[PDB]
DNA sequence: TATTTAAGTATTGTTTGTGCACTTGCCTGCAGGCCTTTT
DNA sequence: AAAAGGCCTGCAGGCAAGTGCACAAACAATACTTAAATA
């Protein structure tokens, strides 16, 4: 939606009118991980069911012991589900902020 | 509140001609639906008969043709003609329409266009044209199945398509309820009336212009013409502005009735 | 539903074939008519339109309010027959109208829309069982308890003494003996 | 004061439990296709 | 002979029968630890 002027030409042998068009630093898989383990350690976010403190320690020593498996699936395929669905979420971040307009759907 | 919006429609809008644009429905379309056994079909044949231009109708013994007149190239002349527009007919003044789901899905299409440009632009072989046809339809319902429920959402117990169901101006949704306390009164009301032979005024009696009233609104409708105060304008926007962020949803997508523009012209 | 039994296939078998022997259904108290002039009086009862009458009104209302309530409570249930609409009502006192019309009378008798009210019953019910019971016939001692427990629904208290139980025993007739029994009883029986 | 290990501790390993599922018939709901007429 | 009103049938509208089964917890007794009795 950014008009996206891309021209070419210039003054004679400028070289210059770069066509710079992208504009926004679309970032790449390596590094969003990073931001992916901030979310989930701030509680955005949880693994689909996970009991998250047992009763006493009895039944968590017990679950302990359990040699889980999700370890084995990789990082990118644990389905986390959600702490603060999208209609709240659009209540919240402040409009002037450049991406609320997909609060929203 | 059925008779006030079908009072409402009898005085229908005015007539808003614009030079640029134009044709803005001048005119509403009042859907109304509920429990079987409702009162519904008899409203509708008791303002048939009110107005003066009247063309009761019944769905799915009818189609598309009798909806909206049919062209015909009279090869005696080589002309066009029209025949027998049900909503021609109907040209000004009100119409009716009974079982409107049961209506065919072939047709209830023709509505799509009349409903909200009050035109018919028929296409076939021998001939293209745009009939206009100015008419408020008025057309009773049946949820489906034969009754609510509850366990339902309400724009899938009514069957029709979001689209044409927004063109409709307004909705009703008559329930019938098991109160007890109206149902000895509405007992009553019918009783009385199997008291005489020639029963009138069944209701309280308090007099009421059976008559007169008719010529009141051929009156109102043609020597009147209401403009839009300034502070009627403010407190109609916020009013819009107040359903449609109500109607908003991440899941009234699928399920709801969303308030669209056609809310503000209502 | 057909219930198959015994009885009707052996009366009406048996009367099937009394057809076959004598052509006329009518046994020995019978009028049939010919359906000519049968034909000739419905017209005419026809030709009458009687008027409703005033008083069965709010019965055939109450009637209509019961014939609603329990409706509710047997929506999901067996006879699943939903909501009874006012045209029910509405068809209830067309069915007493013409009942008045078969009475040649311009008004519907209490026994004419009671009738009505037996016809649209007798639609109901007759799917399963057909049946009911009757366990309040001997109360010798149970109708001085019920009088008791209205008593108790007024005040609501286990006295040890009873004087206006006695007086109100006396006007029920029950003696004082199979009362003091009764109370015995239920003193026993810890009330 | 030390080899006996016997009992005990901490831990493994596994058992059916189900919690959820996702399958495979079912007639009816629906809709592209056949009938009709006029030139 | 074909194009336009109308009505008939192929596709599937659909979902309970229903089994697999992938989740879980103690599980039955693993494997090992630590205090005691005897030279
Ligand atoms: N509140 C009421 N006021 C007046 N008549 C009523 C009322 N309720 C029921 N009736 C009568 O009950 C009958 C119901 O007729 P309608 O409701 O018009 O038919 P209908 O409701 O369109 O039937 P469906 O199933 O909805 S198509 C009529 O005889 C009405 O007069």
């Amino acid at each position: 939606r950014i008009p996206t002027v891309a021209p070419t030409t210039n003054v004679g042998t400028g070289q210059s009118t770069f066509s710079i068009d992208n504009t926004i630093k679309l970032w790449l898989k390596k590094d969003v991980k990073n931001v992916w383990e901030n979310l989930v350690q701030l509680d955005f976010f949880t693994e689909k069911s996970a009991v998250g403190l047992r009763d006493n320690a009895t039944a968590a020593f017990y679950a302990s012991n359990y040699q889980f498996q999700g370890t084995m699936i990789p990082f990118d395929l644990r389905s986390y589900q959600m702490q603060i669905i999208l209609q709240e979420l659009r209540r919240i971040i402040p409009k002037s902020n450049m991406y609320y307009s997909w609060t929203q759907l | 509140d059925v008779k006030k919006g079908i009072l409402l429609q009898l005085f229908g809008g005015t007539n808003k001609t614009f030079t640029k644009g134009g044709r803005y429905r001048g005119d509403i379309n009042i859907l109304l639906c509920g429990d079987p056994s409702t009162s519904k079909s008899q409203i509708l044949q008791y303002v048939h008969k009110i107005t003066p231009r009247g063309v009761y109708t019944s769905g799915k013994g009818s189609s598309a043709v009798g909806l909206t007149a049919y062209i015909t190239r009279d090869v005696d002349t080589k002309q066009l003609v029209l025949e027998s527009g049900a909503l021609v007919l109907s040209d000004g003044g009100v119409c009716c329409i009974d079982e409107f789901d049961k209506m065919s899905d072939s047709t209830r299409s023709v509505l799509h266009e009349v409903m909200e440009q009050q035109t018919i632009s028929i296409a076939k072989a021998g001939i293209i044209t745009t009939l206009n046809a100015r008419s408020s339809i008025l057309a009773s319902a049946n949820p489906i199945g034969s009754r609510y429920n509850p366990n339902l959402p309400v724009t899938e117990n009514i069957d029709l398509p979001p689209p044409l169901l927004s063109r409709f101006d307004l909705v009703y949704l008559v329930l019938d309820k098991v109160d007890e306390k109206n149902d000895r009164e509405l007992a009553k009301h019918l009783t009385n009336l199997y008291l005489e032979d020639k029963p009138e005024h069944i209701s309280q009696d308090d007099v009421l212009p059976v008559e007169f009233l008719t010529m009141y609104i051929s009156y109102a409708k043609e020597h009147i013409h209401p403009i839009i105060t300034e502070a009627a304008k403010t407190e109609l926007v916020r009013a819009y502005v107040g359903m449609r962020k109500m109607g908003d949803d991440s899941r009234s997508d699928e399920k709801r009735i969303t308030a669209t523009t056609r809310q503000l012209e209502s | 539903l057909d219930i198959p039994s015994r009885d009707d296939d052996e009366k009406l078998a048996e009367h099937v074939t009394y057809v076959h022997m004598h052509n006329k259904q009518p046994d020995l108290d019978f009028t049939p008519v010919e359906p000519s002039k049968m034909r000739e009086y419905i017209a005419y009862a026809k030709t009458k339109r009687p008027v409703m009458s005033e008083a069965v009104n709010d019965y055939v209302v109450q009637a209509y309010i019961r014939l609603r309530q329990d409706s509710k409570r047997e929506m999901d249930s067996k006879f699943s027959f939903g909501q009874a609409t006012p045209r029910t009502l509405l068809g209830i006192i067309r069915l007493s109208q013409a009942l008045a019309k078969l009475r040649l009378a311009d008004m519907v008798d209490i026994d004419d829309v009671e009738e009505a009210l037996r016809l649209v019953r007798v639609s109901k019910e007759s799917l399963y069982q057909e049946t009911n019971k009757s366990k309040e016939d001997e109360s010798p001692t149970t109708k001085i308890f019920t009088i008791i427990k209205k008593m108790l629904q007024e005040t609501g208290k286990n006295t040890l003494s009873y004087e206006n139980i006695v007086k109100t025993v006396r006007l029920r007739g029950f003696t004082m003996l199979q009362l003091s029994n009764c109370i015995q009883e239920y003193s026993y029986l810890n009330v």
